RNA sequence: CGACUCUUAGCGGUGGAUCACUCGGCUCGUGCGUCGAUGAAGAACGCAGCUAGCUGCGAGAAUUAAUGUGAAUUGCAGGUUGAUCAUCGACACUUCGAACGCACUUGCGGCCCCGGGUUCCUCCCGGGGCUACGCCUGUCUGAGCGUCGCU
RNA sequence: CUGCUUCUGGGUCGGGGUUUCGUACGUAGCAGAGCAGCUGCUGCGAUCUAUUGAAAGUCAGCCCUCGACACAAGGGUUUGU
RNA sequence: CCAAGCGUUGGAUUGUUCACCCACUAAUAGGGAACGUGAGCUGGGUUUAGACCGUCGUGAGACAGGUUAGUUUUACCCUACU
RNA sequence: UGACUCUCUUAAGGUAGCCAAAUGCCUCGUCAUCUAAUUAGUGACGCGCAUGAAUGGAUGAACGAGAUUCCCACUGUCCCUACCUACUAUCCAGCGAAACCACAGCCAAGGGAACGGGCUUGGCGGAAUCAGCGGGGAAAGAAGACCCUGUUGAGCUUGACUC
RNA sequence: CCGCCGCAGGUGCAGAUCUUGGUGGUAGUAGCAAAUAUUCAAACGAGAACUUUGAAGGCCGAAGUGGAGAAGGGUUCCAUGUGAACAGCAGUUGAACAUGGGUCAGUCGGUCCUGAGAGAUGGGCGAGCGCCGUUCCGAAGGGACGGGCGAUGGCCUCCGUUGCCCUCAGCCGAUCGAAAGGGAGUCGGGUUCAGAUCCCCGAAUCCGGAGUGGCGGAGAUGGGCGCCGCGAGGCGUCCAGUGCGGUAACGCGACCGAUCCCGGAGAAGCCGGCGGGAGCCCCGGGGAGAGUUCUCUUUUCUUUGUGAAGGGCAGGGCGCCCUGGAAUGGGUUCGCCCCGAGAGAGGGGCCCGUGCCUUGGAAAGCGUCGCGGUUCCGGCGGCGUCCGGUGAGCUCUCGCUGGCCCUUGAAAAUCCGGGGGAGAGGGUGUAAAUCUCGCGCCGGGCCGUACCCAUAUCCGCAGCAGGUCUCCAAGGUGAACAGCCUCUGGCAUGUUGGAACAAUGUAGGUAAGGGAAGUCGGCAAGCCGGAUCCGUAACUUCGGGAUAAGGAUUGGCUCUAAGGGCUGGCAGCCGACUUAGAACUGGUGCGGACCAGGGGAAUCCGACUGUUUAAUUAAAACAAAGCAUCGCGAAGGCCCGCGGCGGGUGUUG
RNA sequence: UUAGGACCCGAAAGAUGGUGAACUAUGCCUGGGCAGGGCGAAGCCAGAGGAAACUCUGGUGGAGGUCCGUAGCGGUCCUGAC
RNA sequence: AAAUACCGGCACGAGACCGAUAGUCAACAAGUACCGUAAGGGAAAGUUGAAAAGAACUUUGAAGAGAGAGUUCAAGAGGGCG
């Protein structure tokens, strides 16, 4: 049995100061202190509460180091907004912009007749 | 504490340096008053202030 | 009998009175009547061959120079073209401090200059000169459907 | 309050007497609820039974020792009509 | 009348002293000792501070009115006694 | 006894409730109940000194280191004390205070500032002591906190005075 | 130093609960009594109840007397001495004393960010020291992308480097504020008398950087004709190229681009349940060294590994996607809950991987068994460092999913992705501009770092039974982090010992018969106590009351039945824990210690939970939900302020 | 005999300007922490009884200023120790 | 300007003053040691001798502490010592 100490001198069970039991090839446990569950980045949309796919669930300064394809998927909006919430926002886009020519030919009517 | 600033470990260097005994040669000069340090200070006695 | 206890004297302890001194006071009088952004008062921290305090002092650190003084300093070592003291006009005077680049953690900046890294050609390291507010006179660049001006 | 050489004396130990508790360890048992293994033997097994009114304590403030073993022929301080 | 030698109790209710009652009893007499006795006790009662009620007061508050909760210290001296 | 009646009467005379209650002076109220006996508890009785409606009235399951009462069981609370254990106290080695202290330390009476350790008159009186002990020293403690006085104050209040 | 004659005064002490200093009696007295406890031998030494070492017997018993830190301390740390004084006996002993020695960092904190808040400037007030206020009454930006004449370093080549002035720009705030919040990145072995993530060896890693940019790779070597000649091909030209693959989720080692915009991470509460993962414990083996052996025991005990960072892999998870169309509704959980808004079923994709394996890596470490080096050493060899089963186990952690709120649980630094398309880039190459790709290169200053962390290093005048914030957490019994016992680890019974065992104490117990007669009062003590199994009233706000009350069993040993995985109505194979039943059996003992409710009938008050006089009152008092009025529609109510175009409620209605 | 420190010692107070929230009171910010059990609310599934609203029953579920109780927090009673 | 004020500051002279519990809080390592979180509070403490000649050497004890000696007019002046 190993009761064991903290190496730092933070003596508290606080956020930053979490631990966890590791084995060495001196044969002994001793705690290896754990970086922070960095999460996957939200859709820019905000209605889709599942996280993105294809990005590193990942501590935020970390990111300077990750390659631009670690952080990004290859599509437009992509790694900023969910597929989904994406070709809603394409057919929107254009069901809606064809709507404003259905309204600039109806307006070539009403004038014509007086 | 462990935890010090730089001030007060220059504090505590100056009264660990004045916490020392009279040479013996002192007390064999013309002008001989000083018999013994009365200014020396223990750490359970007197608490340095602080 | 003694032992114990009291009284007195001698001697001896305990204690620091008395008395005798006195490089300290207090009081009165006199002359003088001078601090500081050229960094004051104060504070911190340092410094001696052996030095804790007290004074003396400021990385040139119980002092340098200079003038005077003319052989010590001294607790103990050691090594006259001026020892040592006084004086002090030259120099020097680390850190905080009205405290002054912005902060009090002695933590972070800028610009110009120099030196290493080089052989200007940047980062880097070290060093240096500047960088506080209020105001005054002049300067400079400005601003205004202020007042007008000329086209 | 006593004891400290009658070849005697107390003590120490042991032996009896005493009483207390209630049947030791070991062995033995085709006594044992059974069950497990091998083809009747044999393992685990609370417990019961004999050995066994057994074992254990018992004067330190119990009784008698005449059995062992030593030890005891001292020291100190005072005291007179 | 001589007479204090020796006895004069167990309890219910109340802090009670005072009573009152049950029951025993030879009898259930009365008292004193700083209204014996808190470095002996107990703290129920009073009588600090907290609270509640009744009456009183404009009020703060008041009441030998009722109510609950509320620190009871020291002997090693000298005598006395053992 | 009081529905009812007559008058004075003020703002209107306490209604529903509740009670000798944490509220009743008298008081240990009266009656019942718990007892062998109860100034206790409880349920009733209301001219209630001086009950009463958000100054809240009446109740109330649950709850409470809240205040009372009776009952069963349980007990050294007691009748009535005894024994045992640990640590003390005790004795010794070493170590070593303090409170307190006019002088001090045996009584009875007397007088006295009316309750003497000393005075008066009698009792009488015998070194140095140890563990106890709580009678006394009107023991110690702290210039009475009660009480009154002072032309001494403070916290609070208001229909005090002056702002 | 003094007499006489004059002068002058801080001029005479027993008192003042006088002041200061000293010393008595008490008195060698009270005392050195909290938390179980010490004994034996030896050593050093003048000297031992205490020191040191061995052997005993003990305690703490993982919510510890253990191993570490924060705050505080400031050298107390460690060694070498002496042992005057101090450590309430002692002392060869100490945290005393005196001489010395000791704290090593890009990675661990501080620095940095902002929080509640603090606080300049403008402004306002102010007799004034100052004060208010912190975006409000302010000309509150000293930065870039752009264009010529000049100019300096370099063949002024043409950019770096400059200046004029012309295009271009919100946050709305200086500054401070956390050694527990945000916050890139260091771990493993070895080493010291005292220092380690700091030192040494070895493995990585983060940020920053470079003047004509140091290597490779990507950007980038496609298209279509026109002649030569047996064809590849050679060579002239008109063109392209700021990367590819997957139906998709998304992938591939890079994969241009500014002001602007947009979003994300940073960055979210407590509680419940479930699952995975480790560590730990447990279990059956195999090694190694010890323990026991008086009999029995294939036995009992210890030890039995593998870092950061890459890759691969199980393993979790998905509210991701693809064909596809479901009532006879299906899937699915402990609970949920999901479904034409596309369920089952199949094929994928992604995020997390703290587990396994591999590189690190056996070269170290550990267990051993030996050999040298008289001491000069991280000496050198031989072996081993194993194979399984495990589980509502415990703890931490990663998830899945709920429940509660008139409660919704931080900002900011910082970082990243996206959308835009101003630009830049070269002309078929010796390609260019450009790159979040793989190596390479250089750098990381400053301050803290010792030790105690509490019945002896802190604060209570002290080695004071007080107080003082956390981390790790073994075996047995058990519901249990309860209590008790033991292992690792630590200790010497808490400021003294020896010999007695009186009183009276303090703290424990035990009592015949009675039973509250004691007493203000059942105060103190006692009884009851666990679990299984019966049985459970009045009253009620139907929730409770309730463990009401009141009964029964409990030991040991031995069986029996029932309750499950797994591999291809079955057989085989690995079981881990309980419930139930009956036997047998002991002197009716058995929740055997420990743990651990006395019970009923009423009354008063307060609904309850909460709170309260720290140090005499824990209460019926306060609070409370509920209920009810009252003020106020903002130049307002209510309040503050010396003051103000002031401030709180107010980030309000 | 005064007035002044007025023979010396003595108040409870009154005033002015400063220092403190390391204890404690309260708000706020930011962190950490709280065994093991008992009762068993909503929702949910099956079943049983009758004509619907429905009424009974057995599981499941894990709420609560819930209860027993450790750590923590507090401080009742002994009016114990001291 | 001058006459005028001056319990601070520099450098001086003097006293019917005080003589170490006096005189300034301070004759001395005094605004020191020490106490309080801080504002602030704030001491005690002079003397060997003419000259250290400050007690060599011998001897008991583990040493402290002695006995002899020795210095000095005197240790009846032995390191806080007229």
């Amino acid at each position: 049995v190993q009761r064991l100490t903290y190496r730092r001198r933070l003596s508290y069970n606080t956020a930053s100061n979490k631990t966890r039991l590791s084995r060495t090839p001196g044969n002994r446990i001793v705690y290896l202190y754990t970086k922070k569950v960095g999460k996957a980045p939200k859709s820019a949309c905000g209605v889709c509460p599942g996280r993105l796919r294809g990005v590193r669930a990942v501590r935020p300064k970390v990111l300077m180091r990750l390659s631009k394809t670690k952080k990004h998927v290859s599509r437009a909006y992509g790694g900023s907004m969910c597929a989904k919430c994406v070709r809603d926002r394409i057919k929107r886009a254009f069901l809606i912009e064809e709507q404003k020519i259905v309204v600039k030919v109806l307006k070539a009517q009403a004038q014509s007749q007086k | 504490s462990s935890h010090k600033t730089f001030r007060i470990k220059r504090f505590l260097a100056k009264k660990q340096k004045q916490n020392r005994p009279i040479p013996q040669w002192i007390w064999m000069k013309t002008g001989n008053k000083i018999r013994y340090n009365s200014k020396r200070r223990h750490w359970r006695r007197t608490k340095l202030g602080l």
